[PDB]
């Protein structure tokens, strides 16, 4: 009594769920179950594909995390779902018009079987990060400890603050990603990006994600370095990123412009489930 | 003219394009949205009652339209009981339908609302593939997906 | 180009896999893939069902870790091999006769769809659990830092040192566990098992395993306590066991006679996967 | 005798008891083991040319057995290169087989393992039932697994 697919993007699992040719129905303990990765199917991230709610658009999608409850982020699980409704030829469709608990949105498959995502454009506004500041700056000045470290603060719809270091092996992401996450100034908390540049055009990239700790891959963490590396003169308008887990190339054209992430997303296995 | 499980047979109607939209229709007086479905008369053959209604409710003779597919078997579904008529028998308690696709070969004007004097739909507009399985009232909801999954592949030829 | 079921026996997740009617090839680098909970099917272990290797047996089976390493544990995936073989049709008998890289064996199917699984007799004499002490005895002196711990030592083909607690939400496995495996008088370390006597037919159990610190169910680890537990004169011949992950119920009748381990196994989904 | 694909037609026979084993026979002179296999003369039926080699390497009449069931299709397998004989041709490069299953509803003693001066086999005993699909030589084993498949079901009646 259900078909599903599990995919991954740069190690970000799904369970992907085709509810346009299926009939399918959830629970927050169902989705509990379904999320253990020993008792169930285990995944980070579950992925509902629907039929569109407007004429003109071309599905709509929800994404449910393991505890239980939806999940709106910008680019959470785009190019998963792009590359599913393919291969599972629901649309033969290279420009894909979605919505989602965020809103419409486009997004492209390029001929290297990627998935590009337009996110958006990066508010710096401290406000809407929420980040506590007396203006609008390049860069802040954090206290932290013994320590003073200079950070960039950047909203992706997520709250980042990025920090430049020279080598990613070299930085101590464990020990100071939880005490600059639990800040004063991040009354939300924030995510914790460590950027070095290796050049104008590629950085490497290391994330404590908000109340995780450090991950793989984070596709809004890589959009946050790369504008706040843009913001800062540091950084070209096409970036690669490179993550634990492989490779984002980001597009950027400064303010007033939207921001174009670039991604791979794999499909693992089918599997059917009863219940 | 119904069957002995209480089904009475019934043929839906897929019109689509090139741009790979299908044409939604608005029901009559009100303002809930359908695909065309019509009774097939005894006697008749599948494809008979079919021209037929997409006559009546279009006003489209055989030249206009391009036929791609029908269903290959007969889909089944069930009224509600508060929609059931137990004392009119013997007692129709659902519709048994095979649904045919047409491509229109010809203009998007010979789309006549109403020809008849009696005629099921006000309007009508294009819109994209899978919109109808949420849109439709949710008793037709299954037989919807299981349509426009056997058409999806064959629309997906340009 | 392969068909898997992915599988539990009280937490402990395998991926199995039909070798009778599929051809099927594995590497260690190949094991690796599959195991990965993000990039693949996600398990612990997988489990290759195959032949008879001789012609009076039903069926051979081989173990594999998620390191990509076979493993030859006189119990492990027992109870979900014996579940798969009925389940996929491929034998109706409740009597199985089973060859491993353990040797010949026979598992039987109750009519509450459990498993029962002979173990084997178990081993007391220090030297082949291995552990180090002067005379086989019913209980030993752990001198362990500034605490007096008093043991039992038994080999299910495992080693295994069992603890007599008063309360096992009480105890400190996190702390004293670690400390009492990689001790001197285990110099292959040991599977360390802290039991809470309730009745002489119902013990609780908690086990810091070899390596991997606590688990949810080891199987091994329960026929150890209720073999130390029957050999103190603390519990009956027919004991059940409250592991954090469900029950098992152990049945021993002392020395000469073997130990019989029954068990859920439960199937979770079915799946399809191309390499 | 040869088709236009290589293929030489046969069948093969899997004997069993309600006990749920198989039949396993030693190869004249080798020990090397298999399940009776035999050529389909010129206007044989499948059943007719079973039955043939049924009795000539079993010596088993119809009383004795009772058809259980056959495969829907033909297997097919090919030889190794090291086994073609290129020079005489049309040259077989493997064998098309049709698989029939009997019950041995008469006793283990009319097994004649020699009833012609030609014996193709010199013993035999009962086996569980996966065990040919490991002992059979490696290409034939992909058949071997379908055969016992598609038989698996049916023998696991009582
Ligand atoms: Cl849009
Ligand atoms: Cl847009
Ligand atoms: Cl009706
Ligand atoms: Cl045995
Ligand atoms: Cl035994
Ligand atoms: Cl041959």
């Amino acid at each position: 009594s259900m078909q599903f697919s599990k995919m991954h993007g740069l190690g970000n699992d799904f369970m992907v769920v085709d509810a346009v040719t299926q009939n399918v129905f959830f629970s927050p303990e169902l989705i509990r179950r379904l999320a253990d990765r020993h008792l169930g199917v285990g995944f980070d991230q579950l992925l509902v594909v629907e039929p569109p709610y407007d004429p003109e658009l071309d599905f709509h999608y929800r994404i449910f995390n393991a505890d239980g409850s939806e999940v709106a982020q910008c680019g959470n699980g785009a190019r998963c779902f792009a590359r599913f409704v393919r291969l599972k030829g629901l649309t033969n469709k290279r420009d894909i018009r979605v919505s989602t608990a965020n809103g419409r949105m486009v997004l492209t498959v390029t001929d290297d079987d990627l998935v590009r995502v337009n996110m958006g454009e990066p508010n710096f506004e401290p406000s809407a990060v929420p980040f506590r500041a007396n203006k609008a700056e390049k860069t802040y000045i954090m206290r932290a400890a013994e320590q003073t470290i200079l950070c960039g603060v950047v909203s992706m719809g997520n709250p980042h603050c990025v920090i430049q270091v020279d080598d990613v092996d070299t930085a101590a992401v464990e020990t100071l990603g939880p005490v600059l996450e639990s800040h004063e100034r991040f009354p939300e908390r924030a995510n914790i990006g460590f950027m070095q540049v290796v050049k104008r055009e590629h950085i490497r990239l290391r994330v404590y994600e908000r109340g995780a700790g450090e991950t793989q891959a984070c596709g809004s963490g890589a959009c946050a370095a790369v504008a706040v590396g843009i913001q800062q003169g540091l950084l070209a308008e096409e970036v690669r990123v490179e993550l634990p887990g492989g490779r984002l190339d980001i597009a950027w054209k400064g303010p007033g412009h939207p921001l174009y992430m670039t991604g791979p997303a794999v499909h693992v296995y089918d599997g059917f489930i009863h219940l | 003219m119904i069957d002995d499980d209480g089904y009475r047979p019934n043929v839906g109607i897929v019109i689509c394009n090139r741009q790979g939209q299908v044409m939604w229709a608005r029901r009559f007086g009100q303002h809930s949205w359908q695909f065309p479905q019509g009774g097939i008369n005894p006697g008749e053959s599948a494809e008979q009652a079919m021209y037929r209604e997409l006559f009546e409710e279009v006003g489209l003779s055989r030249k206009d339209v391009r036929i791609l597919a029908s269903t290959r078997n007969w889909l089944r579904y069930k009224l509600p009981k508060r929609l059931v008529r137990w004392d009119t028998k013997p007692v129709c308690i659902g519709q048994k339908q095979k649904w045919f696709l047409l491509q229109l070969v010809s203009g998007d004007a010979e789309i006549n609302m109403q020809t008849s004097s009696t005629p099921e739909f006000d309007g009508w507009r294009w819109v994209s593939y899978w919109y109808p399985v949420r849109q439709v009232v949710s008793f037709k909801r299954d037989v919807y997906r299981r349509v426009m999954k056997e058409f999806a592949s064959v629309v997906m030829s340009l």
